């Protein structure tokens, strides 16, 4: 048969380890690692989750070189909790005048079709988002967020985010 | 049999049908009480 | 047929004598057309015929 | 490079062209042809063959 | 590889929080929040569900500016119940001469392919619906409905609805 | 992004409630409601299932106006049992000289890709079927069937069937 | 919306019942029923599985009328076990000089994307396979195989296999 | 209906049995069998997993005949554990100057959309990867990796990897 | 060898085959008992 050659994520080619050992969910959701560029993969073999209500997230900054209002942003994730902390996952967009460490009080949420199974979650999707600052002198951040009424547990997995501002080339034997 | 044995193929493209009737007009057929457009 | 028997003697029969329809005209032709080429990933190299005469 | 004795190299192996074509039911080439033949014989007609007298 | 650039939902870019803390399912299913426009995203971090038979729903109004009989309506949802209230989810169409607070006795239902997993539900789909009033002087509402023999429990998640009356533009680097 | 505009079911626009309160599975599988036309949606908020071996089904009649041997038939379903009655679901084709109330002894079965999860089942698929009577003076019925070694339990959901003999039009803003 | 009209299985139109009541898994995996032709659907309402290590399978013979090396073979299945016999499912290709009753010691396996859920399994896929005898004077058989460390249990469902050597026609109202 | 004829994996046509009976997960993740060529299928009917933190993997070598930087690599897998060792699965790229027996300290990870269900995992996907050595005089290996906080358990299944450097031909009856 | 060594390529398009037989007619071949159309 033929090969598909069309996808929805297109990861980064370089992955980074999480420099942290614990997180505390809160309404001001903490950022796991410092945001960077327009593409980033984060994997963690062991993360301790403390009891708390709220969430936590992994985000990237938006590139504003191209003057186009609406752009596509992709995600691919795979998380495994030891317990079953009934939770929902979404895509969050927010703005900040400096480098953020938590989530501000003004933000938007978006639905993405994942594969909840109880402790397990997988997704590979794309969503169109308005990427321009919408308010002068601000940066825009887009992240992958997990929210629940958390208890003490543990998790492992990886998260990857990508902003479609350029196209990736690949080898096609017939073309 | 009798008298035909002709042929009918033509070249070109099958243009859409234009007008249901009309090859040669005779007398009037319809009377409504005036003109109607 | 009866009209065939009379014809062999050299005679003729009208269609009223035989009670048969009268053929007024007959036409015949061959039907032609062309092909359409497929252009996507799976149908590149496939053709479909269209007869119109 | 072809293998075997001399006779195996000189003759054509049609498996050497398998990767050049797509898989179809009509092998590697196909043709549609009309043959217009005409022979001048010395034979009786069909009428002479079926009539005793 | 190439990017897909074709989707099934196309959310709104602006999300709203639920101004409510509890709901009571009933045969006259209550509406969670006031319907609006032709597109709306609703997220709720905490909702209390009381015991009752029936359901509840989130809906939008239909725009009648364009005189086209049949139109496409999309949904994207993600719900998490604490217990397992065996339930089914569908798309419901109804009509009302004023702003509704419950579901009337005449309505239609439609099936959509979700991802039930026990307490969890996810969907991202589109359905063609006749959007004209079908009876003079009435408004048409389309919603996302959850129905079960409910007990006392809790839920969290978000729901997004969209009516395809215009097309969304996005950046394509090759085009 | 663009909108998909291609689907697999295309429901009916009018849904009907089940006039019944119980069913008894058997080898002669009972029909839930009287078959009709070439398209029908049936929803039931409460159905009691009695103990028995066999199944039950919801079907439609086949339209024979168009003289085409093979046609496509679609299904969209969503069922929720209270217990876990290990069961399999399929598409069944049979013939009858009068209006049927059970399943005859001669029939065919077809596989469709559903989403079993334990008490839960969802599907949205299409299958090509030969629709002509195959024996003079008979009607053809196609249904959605559930088969198991049932015990006493309860279920809720909806089932929708469609025969693709005409095409549905929809609004496309760019076309 | 439009109708899909593209699928992955294309079942047979005629289904056959299993003439058997029990099976014993083994390393020489037994064949459920006599292989036939290039297309076959098998359904069984009740099958008893005895304790044993290995598997069992349902297969078809390969048609060699067309001289094409590689061809596509499809499968659609739906199985329900009473217990949870942790098992994996695959596609198996083997060869035999006579009609087989078990699986020989030389064979190949292929992966297909199913939907394991615990006692439940569903699949609808296609795989390219080399169908010519690969050794003179032999027949080629392709089957659907289930393998585990089985205990005493029960199962129900249906399995359908198809070899794509011809194309199926269907009614399209617009074409 | 029509046949799809487009896929995402395209397995090898020849499968190999695992010559091993146990594995011990570690941070230096062991390789199950000796890497080979650009395509390989491995199936194992019985594998014993000892207690340990880390993972294990099955990999192939990359072919460097064609001077193209980025190429597509496919995977198809199906694993069944007896217990539920909460784990995540990914694609790993690494480099070595000799034939490897473990995973070095420098590597990259990639997300792929699988179907975790608890003891069960299935996937069929493709990812673009840079395949050139990135450092002179080295070989590149790409594998399928499973990582968890493992205990003593057992597993069965098969794993298949493929590098898209050539295209596969198949029979199409209409073309 | 003997006598041919000719060539046969022509330009144009491969028109579909039209009529199974017929380049030059001789005598009648079939007798059914009358005319048949």
């Amino acid at each position: 048969m033929f090969q598909t050659f069309i996808s929805r994520h297109n990861s980064n080619f370089f992955s980074d380890k999480l420099v942290a050992t614990s997180v505390t969910p809160a309404s001001l959701a903490p950022v796991l690692q410092t945001p960077k560029a327009a593409s980033s993969t984060l994997y963690f073999n062991q993360l301790t989750v403390n009891a708390g209500n709220g969430g936590f997230l992994h985000c990237i900054q938006m590139d504003t070189s191209v003057n186009a209002a609406n752009q596509v942003v992709s995600v691919g994730a795979d998380i495994a909790f030891d317990a079953d902390p009934k939770f929902f996952a979404c895509l969050v967009r927010f703005e900040s005048a400096s480098v953020p460490t938590t989530l501000p009080t003004d933000y938007d949420v978006y639905p993405l079709d994942g594969r909840h199974d109880g402790g397990y979650y997988t997704v590979k999707d794309c969503v169109t988002i308005d990427v321009l600052p919408r308010e002068p002198g601000n940066n825009v951040y887009v992240g992958f967020m997990v929210w629940s009424n958390f208890t003490a547990t543990k998790c492992r997995g990886l998260v990857s985010l990508n902003q479609v501002i350029k196209e990736i080339i690949c080898l096609q034997p017939l073309k | 049999s009798k008298g035909k044995k002709r042929s009918g193929a033509r070249p070109g493209r099958p243009q859409p049908l234009r007008g249901t009737k009309g090859k040669r007009k005779g007398a009037r057929l319809w009377y409504v009480g005036g003109q109607q457009f | 047929r009866y009209r065939d028997v009379i014809s062999s003697f050299g005679g003729k029969t009208s269609y009223d004598a035989d009670n048969r329809p009268l053929l007024v005209m007959r036409s015949n032709f061959w039907a032609s057309g062309y092909d359409v080429d497929g252009t996507d990933q799976t149908s590149l190299g496939q053709f479909s015929g269209r007869v119109q005469q | 490079p072809p293998s075997g004795d001399l006779q195996e190299r000189v003759l054509i192996r049609h498996h050497d062209y398998d990767q050049c074509f797509q898989s179809v039911q009509l092998l590697q080439w196909n043709s549609q042809v009309k043959f217009n033949v005409t022979v001048y014989r010395n034979l009786p007609t069909t009428r002479d063959s079926i009539m005793t007298s």
